């Protein structure tokens, strides 16, 4: 999977989540288009591996 | 080596007009989905008052 | 401290009959929202094919 | 905001996100319900602070 956004205009802040599934789906392309579209001047991103094969 | 890849992102100092434009956010979120290749299952966006927009694209 | 709290959880060894029940999952997800004391804006759940469930509850 | 879930029945795995706002909203109350509901036997949770005041 899912892609989410929750904005706080009063703070110029946006909480974004790009949760993808599959080797042909790149969440980073989603990030690049949004950073641009929203004109963020500063970002912090954490990348999680959901459903690690060895975990499951 | 994992079923999925998840980016938890903090966007700062964004264009405040865009952040409060529900139709543009949806426009942009849907585009980001395209750029990623993701096959859109469903999309839902909300305009909260006085400010704020919540939106999700299930992929 | 922050505008919000966010839990990212991995659940392993779950009831597989529960995991593959679109209607139940929505139920449970909706109730979970209630327990946290949040107000539900909307919910959309989908049953992937073959096995699999995906759903979101906006609060 | 949002509460999300993506399940993989074949692996008995579920990726869950409990992102809430407001002091009157406890995300761990959602987690507990779900843990019971899913019969989850092993969990791993990372708590993220979204939009720290000292950041916005």
């Amino acid at each position: 999977x899912h892609l989410t956004i929750h904005t706080w205009p009063e703070y110029g802040y946006a909480a974004i989540d790009l949760f993808t599934c599959g080797e042909d789906v790149d969440p980073w392309k989603a990030f690049e288009h949004l950073k641009k579209a929203l004109k963020a001047k500063r970002v912090h991103v954490v990348e999680h591996e959901r459903g690690r094969y060895d975990e499951i | 080596k994992s079923l999925g890849r998840h980016l938890v992102a903090e966007f700062y100092e964004c264009d405040r007009e865009v952040l409060d434009n529900v139709q543009l956010i949806e426009q942009e979120m849907k585009q980001a989905a395209y750029e990623s290749g993701a096959t859109i299952v469903t999309s839902t966006f909300h305009r909260f008052l006085p400010y704020g927009v919540s939106g999700v694209v299930v992929i």
